[PDB]
DNA sequence: CTGGAGCATAAGATCCT
DNA sequence: GGATCTTATGCTCCAG
């Protein structure tokens, strides 16, 4: 782990850097390539220039792959200039132009990849996988025009609705019975196994055979109960318990209830008093028969065709939609990347490496802490050895937060384990050197804070330039770290949320008042500023409880936006308001159809005025040839033109930007318009536009074409966003309320501890469930660590006693299971008073708390 | 089967599609008898006279020889009331049945029930 | 195949072949082909021998002996051998030494524009000129060389010396040192040649100009026309033109420093301008007033004289067809759009292709019903857009969505459910015809009825339209030679297809585009059989790539995209996608090219056909030019650069210029300064009648704001009604329920069978298929079964009576139905809402009121129970008479009753045990907690917010609304809560 | 016009040493 | 001093 220059960093063989919060990931990557541009580094360099045609930089996400490009020409050009200039004042560029050796031939090849910069490798994966694919096709085995389609959610549930109608159908009742009772239909089959059949077919745990089939393992389950229901029926009748002061001697009521249960063996369900013969329930109430432990062992297995029928779907339904595809001609992202991971498995795989390494000896992959198994397999085959080829990872562990959508970060610890080179980064830019002792000391407050000692943090150094930020809050200064313990001991979930929300409301609305009044002062050295609206933000895990804040925050008039908006613009009541306008004016003459459209919220008219104009018949008249002539324009040059003519005649662009509200409201009509037009571009007739458009509100899509835009950057006011939207950005002052918060996981699916692979388990295993709760919590750290790390001048989250289980006020509280207990408890059931005690052990002049 | 004689007749443009589809519809793949029967039964519902007497099906014979072709199986089939009586779309009105016949008389369900309905108001 | 030199062609076409893979294949090699049969034939030569050219890349062991073998086999045919490659060199040969005007030869030729030719061509000029004149018209930007460099014993040769037409001769300045020094390099082109903009836009001119110097033969002169450095736009001409160097670099701290070496620019210059939008939308709008803007300023211009260019046309045109009809009269301008997609009759082409989709089509419902709505189909088919809803509505209510036939069913490896299909709908619709629904099912099938009159033509006409798909949907799966895919085009427009007035360009093109390709395939002399598959996705390659460079100077603006090989000069001209990636237009090569591994001087590619476009689009503006692009993507509000082109112009403008103002201060702050400066971005009246109906008292109550909107002002909000499902119903929610729920609900309360009443909707096609309908059936069996013994118990047979009250000077008339004489027993299969016993309650009222004494009760699901004590006649109008008076205050003003949401909220308030109000805080706590949570829904049901009535009044709820609604729903609630029993 | 969730519960309420 | 036992009540994501 040793600390690391871009001036002295070896540029040759496999290397893993860990760049960490406001670590510049950018300038690092922009100085490598530029290095990688010029041949510097002496012995440490590449042994030869490289043109900017060989250089692969695949990034994550497209607008960063658009910024960083535009970056790093920007870097090139400074760099000409002060090449040609042989003076500047950027310190890296100055020790870069002593670094570099010969001034003319280096502005050369600065200009020639200036010149072919526009085409330099800068792409996505899929994007990358698709383009090595259109180039050697031949070994790649794939077509010619292929397209980019989104829509995958369609033919899985096709798909679905083909596996069960051709294996479930000619099923008898009593398999059906149990088949529905575990679960309904094929939307709670695709509900239950979407996650399992996106991305890659994950290892299942004790597969079960291919033979095996749903009348034989009902045969196998219903011979095992009627065994034992035999078995019980013969040797029913004795008695040896102890009949104790716990253990009444009305207690023969259970056996006469197992006497009545004898019913059938085509049955499915069994008594409570069918489990009262374990042993250690006898502790508190002798086996002397077999059949005390045959039940038992009956008892502790569970019984179901859910696994089967899982792995059948999960075998079937992915070949079937793949060959479905592949006969329509479209492909998919994870599609083509297991294509190009079946080439690359094939025997022209060393071909493909051999071309590959030939054309691009170079790869430099940003954000390796988000990467895929198949992703590192591809690296590993192509640039795990053959030097002159270099490779280069960076990465950062500690903020993968997309587990659900199919990352790993056991992959990278596959990755971490391969490679021999780790280096690490200090300068943590944006943050305060309050806010960086604060949270080196809570990571340091337990050792093993991430729950795994291969992945340390490294405490950092602030610049030296933000050691002048310190935070006012009327008149004297604040702690960087300031907790927020409420008026309770041990609270509920609901009182708990709205209590920290009400608080929350509280400082916001002093800390705005005090700026609006010159007290509170995110102040710079002498520099000083007040705070205002957009100054403040709060981050949230889910949608539902950011309501429940932005509820509180309204109601204290606090205007508030969710800056995470995932509702599809269809939704609102501007839809359905074009549909009514576009019903009326498509038939003019229906008086019931044009009166309901006319008396909606789009013209902004009044009742009164609805009243009198039902009788005014010349005013009817002229409005029925106002659309009528509004129908001519429509069916003679389109659909936008009428809307223009109508908003323009009714003055309504004027009246919604008048009356408070309405900015949001006719924005949405804007877009719903536009999105219309592009619609109806292909859709010719009107009819069809129209049912294309009903179909559209009916069906709420959640694709990026339907999210509603940003309101407005002139107004300001606060921001609610969700912990992932916030990834890679900044803000001034956050607001952790619900990080102590946390959820139990129950559903079986963990990864190998030492062998690193996706562990699909379908039963009860107490090992795979508390390997899951750990990988769980670890991923709880890592959303801690972001939450913690995405502030500036001052973080106050809130301490809280939560407790989940029903005792309330047991003594030993339950905050164990999140990370906040994790790292203040550092492992053990408290109380309030341990709580009070743990936070003022590390409260020295920079972290507190107040009620 | 008769399917090319039915649609020539389509093609004559002399009947409706209507009625085709219809003596599709009632008559399957069974006697051709009981499929020449429901065509004639369907057209003269298609022009919408409310019945019809077996003597206009037994003596038209339109444009085709319709006894000829309808001769199937062992005995005679002239016996028109037995022959669509076997089929289960010609019944007595005690089941669901698309043709009724009690009286020499065939004619659509509808038309049945509620010319009964009218007879037994008045009467 | 199998030459031991075909391996990896071997491997891609023996995975899997449907002739698919071979038909790209086919068609990227004759590509290649013809690009090495018209570029460098010398390969084609040597492959004829059969010898490889050394220092040539992989793939060559392939492509020579496929070519060797294609020309041996088109020898054997019987078609001439004779074509470019082998012509053109005999064509030299020939023409070399002959007379001098052969017969038949033009006597002169002239070639404008063009700025590409292959040098194959130009050579067989070079020959051909010894006989007759020929014009070359080049436009390069420059007047001296500005071109590449051989080798010393080349620029020997190049003293030649270029004469004007008339006067005297002119070359490039300083002969002697520019051939001397490291202008013209050792192995290099020329590197001191200033403008950057040349030095790195004219990558296909500098071969260009260096081929055409190249020529022995060689006449040339020229006129070049001098330029007047006024403006901003004549400067970058004047710099582009002499081959010269304007822009400083900073060699000491004084260059650096000082700021006046530079020409300074006017600061209301409008010639050039940058712009930065966030929205395509915004971009044209903004173009349109900028347009409007400067042809009010110069009244000497017209629309016809500007142009604008665009990236991809295709995302564009929708915009700018968009902004510019909808333009006003009084600001309206004319536009012409070319080389946009050749679409004329798109719902007919649709119609085609989906139709040569046909024998792999899983016929949706809405899929062929958005076929038929073609009304070429529908006047062949004679059914008609009143039809059309009919249609619909039958298709919906019958439940018609998979394919036609059990035979289509099983042929994809399914179930043969026999329910479902359009064979199962079409006999559910003539048995509906012909049968009463009450009669019940005659071949397991339900008849359907509604249709019953003489509209029932249409279904017979669709069903023709379903056998005449079933037959060729058969027809058309055998996969048959191009012999017998000869008439079928034909026999197919024919059959599907009336011949109408619209009808007739689209008949011939698909007449002719077909015939086009059976004719090539004649030509060819295809054996074998062909699937459609290859026919289908031909014709769509085939009939989407005809553009439309038709409309070009009609007198509107110039809407095109930058085509290659078009420069045309005019006086203002715009641009459009300068965005990053999209321009200029990348593209890889094949691959197996051996162009890119190997190339030469005659190159051509479309990054750099796009780099020379762009830099004769700047040399062709005379008076203005426009540039534009995404900056800021609204969504994230991320920023987004600019193209490498305009971003390396507009650094030259800053480095090349200064603003007049800051004449002195730096490098830097100038090239800012100037960057900052070019861009830029209710009371109401009624009176209460004395004559009243029971129902509009019925219909007034279930919902007050609902009935405020549909009788005062006569306003219904009837949104359309759901689309058709794809699926077939495997499980039931929502509504479909309640219409089952409750006719089953209706059978055991007379205790009649439900057997019957079962496979009466087995034969409908509702229920799920199999056991899941039995198993499905059984649960409501169960749960209906257990609330009719509480109904049954309780009833006894009753009568309706008629009602005809008067209280407060108003008659009350209408009709009580089935009331038996201890009261009223009613029961609905759902929860307790409080408008339903509400809606008993006014039933009781009135039967209470006109003596009538007795208790009423009320049954549910989940053990729900309404009951409520009866009273005199006196205490009976009493409440009767302040609910009469709701209705005249509900009919004249919108009263704030929330009809559950209020309940909610009085039942934690209200309390039995004193029989009255509370007012302590901490139970009005639960109550505004518990109001909300009436009001808007959970994860899942649906609250009463979310309704179209109550949306329309408010958007959100302010403390004084809150109890404003309580206020007047505390008024009219309290009877329902002190009298519940 | 109409229709809407399950599951783990502990306090209390009686049955039984 | 032990139970069963039926209710009120709690609580149920994230992104292309």
């Amino acid at each position: 782990a040793e600390t690391l220059d871009p001036l002295r960093l070896p540029l040759q063989g496999e290397r893993l850097i860990e760049a960490s919060a406001g670590t510049g990931k950018t300038f690092t990557i922009a100085a490598l390539y530029l290095r990688l541009l010029l041949g510097l580094g002496g012995s440490a360099a590449f042994p030869r220039p490289l043109t900017v045609e060989e250089l692969l930089v695949v990034t994550f996400t497209e607008a960063a792959t658009a910024e960083l490009r535009g970056r790093i020409r920007s870097n090139i050009h400074e760099l000409r200039i002060a090449c040609l200039r042989e003076t500047t004042d950027n310190p890296l560029y100055e020790r870069l132009l002593e670094e570099i050796d010969d001034k003319a031939q280096a502005a050369q090849w600065l200009l020639l990849a200036e010149r072919q910069m526009d085409e330099a490798a800068v792409f996505t994966i899929h994007g990358f996988c698709q383009r090595m694919l259109n180039l050697n096709a031949f070994e790649s085995g794939m077509l010619f025009e292929q397209q980019l389609i989104e829509d995958e959610s369609l033919l899985r549930y096709q798909a679905c609705a083909d596996f069960w109608r051709r294996h479930c159908y000619p099923l008898p009742r009593e398999i059906a019975q149990v088949v529905f009772e575990t679960w309904k239909g094929p939307q709670a089959l695709l509900r239950d196994i979407n996650r399992y059949l996106q991305g890659e077919a994950p290892v299942i745990k004790a597969p079960p055979p291919d033979d095996e089939t749903l009348a034989s393992r009902h045969a196998q389950i219903v011979a095992r109960i009627d065994t034992v229901k035999q078995q019980w029926r013969d040797a029913v009748g004795e008695l040896d318990a102890l009949i104790e002061s716990s253990g009444i001697d009305r207690r023969k009521f259970n056996r006469s209830n197992q006497a009545k249960w004898i019913d059938k063996i085509s049955a499915w369900a069994e008594e409570e008093t069918n489990s009262y013969q374990l042993p250690e329930s006898l502790e508190k109430f002798t086996p002397r028969h077999p059949l005390f432990e045959a039940i038992d062992q009956l008892l502790a297995e569970p019984l179901s065709i859910r696994d089967l029928v899982i792995t059948r779907a999960l075998a079937e339904i992915r070949e079937t939609v793949a060959r479905e595809k592949r006969r329509r001609g479209e492909l998919g992202f994870d599609d083509m990347l297991s294509r190009l991971d079946s080439a690359l498995r094939s025997e022209s795989g060393e071909v493909l490496a051999a071309a590959i390494r030939t054309r691009f000896p170079v790869a430099m992959i940003d954000e390796f802490q988000d990467t895929d198994p198949q992703q590192y397999r591809i690296f590993r085959r192509i640039w795990h050895h053959q030097p002159e080829t270099a490779l280069l990872l960076i990465g950062d562990p500690k903020q993968a937060i997309y587990a659900f959508r199919g990352a790993d970060i056991f992959t990278y610890m596959k990755a971490r384990s391969e490679v021999h080179a780790h280096y690490t980064l200090d300068t943590n830019w944006r943050s305060a050197p309050g806010m960086v002792n604060s949270v080196n000391k809570l990571f340091s407050q337990t050792d093993d804070a991430f729950m795994f000692r291969e992945i340390p943090f490294i405490p950092v150094k602030s610049a030296g330039k933000n050691q002048a930020l310190r935070f006012v809050f009327k008149g004297e200064t604040q702690p960087a770290m300031k907790m927020w313990l409420m008026e309770g001991e041990s609270c509920g979930v609901g009182d708990y949320q709205s209590t920290m929300a009400q608080v929350c409301a509280a400082q916001i609305r002093d800390w705005l008042q005090a700026g609006q009044r010159g007290e509170a002062l995110l102040m710079n050295g002498d520099d000083a500023r007040p705070v205002r609206a957009s100054d403040i933000s709060v981050l949230v895990r889910s949608r539902q409880e950011a309501a429940q804040v932005r509820d509180a925050l309204t109601l204290l008039e606090i205007p508030s936006v969710y800056l995470s908006n995932r509702d599809s613009v269809f939704e609102t009541l501007e839809a359905q308001e074009m549909l009514w306008l576009l019903q009326a004016v498509m038939t003019p003459e229906r008086e019931n159809t044009l009166r309901s459209a006319l008396a909606t919220s789009m013209m902004g008219l009044n009742a009164l005025d609805i009243e009198t104009l039902n009788n005014d018949e010349h005013a009817w008249d002229v409005v029925v040839e106002e659309f009528d002539g509004y129908r001519q324009i429509w069916r003679k040059r389109g659909v936008m033109p009428m809307l223009r003519a109508l908003m323009s005649a009714r003055n309504i662009a004027e009246n919604l930007l008048a009356t408070a509200g309405g900015e949001r409201r006719l924005t949405d009509i804007l877009h719903i318009s536009e999105l219309l037009q592009e619609a109806g571009t292909q859709l010719e007739s009107e009819h069809a536009l129209v049912r294309w458009l009903s179909q559209h509100i009916l069906e709420p899509d959640s694709n990026a074409s339907s999210q509603q835009m940003r309101l407005e950057s002139d107004k300001h006011l606060v921001q609610i966003v969700t912990i992932h939207k916030s990834k890679g950005l900044e803000y001034p002052l956050v607001w952790l309320p619900f990080i102590t918060n946390f959820r139990v996981q129950e559903q079986a699916f963990y990864h190998d501890r030492h062998s690193f692979e996706a562990v699909l388990d379908l039963n009860a295993a107490p090992e795979s469930v508390d390997l899951a709760e750990a990988e769980r919590l670890a991923e709880d750290l890592r959303l801690l660590y972001v939450a913690l790390t995405r502030s500036v001048w001052h973080c106050s989250l809130g301490v809280a006693p939560l407790v989940r289980r029903r005792g309330d006020k047991k003594g030993d509280t339950d905050v164990h299971q999140s990370a906040l207990g994790r790292l203040l408890q550092k492992g053990e059931p408290q109380d309030a008073a341990g709580l009070r005690t743990c936070i003022e052990a590390l409260c020295d002049d920079d972290i507190a708390w107040q009620t | 089967k008769l399917q090319k004689q039915l649609l020539e007749a389509v093609e004559h443009k002399q009947l409706r599609p209507l009625d085709v589809q219809f003596a599709l519809t009632v008559a399957g793949d069974e006697h051709p008898a009981v499929t020449l029967a429901a065509a004639l039964l369907s057209h003269d519902a298609g022009e919408g006279h409310v019945c019809l007497p077996l003597s206009r099906l037994e003596n038209n014979e339109a444009s085709h020889p319709l006894l000829a072709t309808c001769v199937s199986e062992i005995g005679e089939l002239q016996n028109w009331e037995e022959c669509l009586l076997a089929s289960q779309a010609v019944s007595r009105g005690d089941e669901p049945t698309p043709m009724i016949l009690c009286g020499d008389r065939l004619y659509l369900n509808r038309m049945w029930c509620n010319e009964r309905t009218v007879a037994r108001f008045f009467n | 195949l199998e030459r031991e030199d075909f391996t990896l062609l071997r491997h891609y076409l023996t995975d899997d072949s449907d002739k698919r893979k071979l038909f790209q294949l086919s068609s990227k090699a004759a590509d290649l082909f013809d690009q090495y049969l018209v570029y460098r034939p010398d390969w084609l030569a040597q492959w004829e021998t059969g010898h490889l050219v050394e220092g040539l890349g992989e793939a060559q062991a392939w492509q020579a002996p496929l070519w060797k073998a294609l020309v041996e086999y088109t020898h054997q045919l019987g078609q001439p051998r004779w074509h470019r490659a082998n012509l053109y060199q005999r064509f030299i040969e020939t023409l070399e030494s002959a007379t001098t005007c052969p017969p038949g030869l033009p006597s002169r030729v002239f070639i404008c524009g063009i700025s590409a030719l292959p040098p194959v061509y130009l050579q067989a000029l070079q020959a051909l000129g010894k006989h007759i004149e020929i014009h070359l018209l080049f436009t390069n930007p420059c007047r001296y060389y500005w071109g590449d460099i051989k080798d010393p014993a080349y620029l020997a040769k190049l003293l030649t010396r270029q004469r004007r037409h008339s006067f005297e001769d002119r070359e490039l300045p300083l002969f002697r040192d520019s051939e001397n020094a490291g202008q013209l390099f050792n192995s290099d082109g020329e590197q001191d040649v200033g403008n950057p903009l040349l030095a790195s836009w004219g990558k296909l001119g500098r071969d260009y100009i260096y081929l055409l110097s190249d020529l022995e033969s060689s006449q040339e002169l020229d006129a070049f026309v001098d330029v007047t450095p006024d403006n901003l736009l004549h400067n970058i001409q004047s710099d582009i033109l002499e081959l010269e160097n304007r822009a400083v670099a900073g060699v000491n701290i004084e260059e650096f420093s000082r700021s006046d070496n530079k020409r300074p620019l006017d600061p209301l210059d409008s010639s050039i301008t940058f712009h930065v939008c966030h929205s395509p939308q915004r971009e044209v709008e903004v173009l349109h007033d900028r347009l409007l803007a400067m042809l009010e300023e110069d009244p000497t211009l017209t629309p016809r004289d500007i142009i604008v260019m665009v990236a991809d046309i295709d995302s564009y045109s929708p915009f700018i067809q968009a902004v510019f009809g909808s333009a006003p009269a009084d600001r309206y301008l004319p536009y012409a759009i070319s080389d946009r997609r050749a679409r004329q009759s798109h719902p007919v082409l649709e119609a085609f292709i989906s139709l040569l989709s046909l024998p792999d089509s899983r016929f949706v419902s809405e899929d062929v019903l958005a076929l038929l709505d073609v009304p070429v189909l529908a006047a062949r088919f004679d059914i008609t857009e009143e039809g059309l809803r009919y249609l619909r509505q039958w298709v919906n209510e019958s439940g018609i969505r998979w394919g036609i036939d059990d035979d289509n069913v099983r042929e994809l490896e399914l179930p043969a459910t026999g329910q479902h299909t359009w064979r199962f709908g079409l006999t559910r619709m003539l048995l509906g015809y012909a049968m009463e629904s009450a009669q019940g099912e005659w071949q397991s099938v339900l008849p359907y009825d509604e249709s019953s009159g003489l509209i029932a033509e249409l279904v017979g006409h669709l069903a023709s339209l379903l056998m005449q798909l079933n037959i060729w949907r058969r027809g058309l799966a055998q996969e048959r030679p191009l012999e017998e895919w000869l008439p079928v085009c034909r026999d197919m427009l024919n059959a599907f297809f009336l011949p109408d007035a619209e009808t007739e360009a689209a008949m011939t093109l698909i007449e002719q585009q077909w015939q086009a390709i059976i004719a090539e395939g004649l030509g060819a002399q295809y054996g074998d059989a062909v699937p459609l598959s290859l026919l289908r996705d031909e014709l769509a390659q085939r009939l989407d790539q005809e553009r439309i460079s038709q409309r070009f100077l009609a007198g509107p603006v110039n809407i095109c995209t930058l085509m290659p090989m078009r420069s045309i000069p005019f006086k203002v001209v715009c641009l459009l996608g300068m965005n990053d990636g999209v321009y200029p237009r990348q593209l890889a090569p094949l691959g197996f090219d051996l162009m890119s591994q190997k190339p030469k001087r005659g190159d051509r590619s479309r990054r750099d056909d796009d780099r020379y476009l762009f830099l004769e689009a700047l040399i062709s503006a005379q008076q203005k030019l426009y540039i534009s692009y995404i900056g800021r993507s609204i969504q994230d509000n991320s920023e987004r650069f600019p193209s490498v082109l305009v971003q390396e112009l507009i650094d030259y403008i800053g480095q090349s210029h200064y603003l007049p103002g800051d004449e002195a201060l730096n490098c830097d702050e100038s090239e800012a300064r100037v960057k900052a400066h070019l861009t830029c971005l209710q009371p109401l009246p009624f009176t209460l009648p004395e004559t009243v109906p029971l129902e509009t008292l019925q219909r007034f109550w279930a919902h007050p704001v609902r009935a405020f909107f549909q009788m005062r002002l006569q306003v219904n909000f009837r949104t359309e009604d759901s689309e058709i499902p794809d699926t077939e119903p495997f499980i039931l929610e929502g509504l479909s329920r309640y219409q089952i729920n409750q006719q089953l609900l209706n059978a055991l309360v007379e205790q009649d069978d439900a057997e019957r009443l079962f496979r009466r909707f087995r034969a409908a096609g509702d229920l799920p298929y199999g056991a899941f309908g039995e198993i499905f059936w059984e649960t409501q069996c169960q749960e209906m079964q257990q609330l009719a013994d509480r109904v049954i118990a309780c009833r006894q047979p009753g009568q309706s009576m008629e009602i005809d009250l008067a209280c407060n000077g108003v008659q009350i008339t209408g009709w009580l139905p089935q009331v038996q004489p201890d009261g009223l027993l009613r029961w609905r299969p759902s929860l307790l809402s409080v408008a339903q016993g509400m809606q008993l309650w006014l039933e009781h009222l009135v039967y209470c009121a006109s003596g009538g004494n007795g208790e009423s009760r009320l049954f549910l699901r989940k053990d729900g129970e309404w009951r409520f004590p009866p009273l005199a006649a006196e205490q009976a109008l009493h409440y009767l008479s302040q609910l009469i008076e709701g209705y005249r205050e509900g009919m004249s003003a919108p009263l704030l009753v929330l009809p559950e949401s209020g309940g909610a909220w009085l039942k934690t308030c209200y309390d039995a045990q004193n029989d009255a109000m509370l007012d302590d805080d901490s139970t009005l706590q639960k109550a505004r907690t518990k109001f909300l949570q009436a009001y808007e829904g959970n994860m899942m049901v649906r609250g009463e917010g979310d309704d179209i009535w109550y949306q329309r009044l408010w958007r959100q709820l302010t403390p004084e609304t809150m109890e404003a609604i309580v206020e007047q729903s505390q008024r009219f609630l309290l009877p329902l809560f002190r009298f519940n029993q």
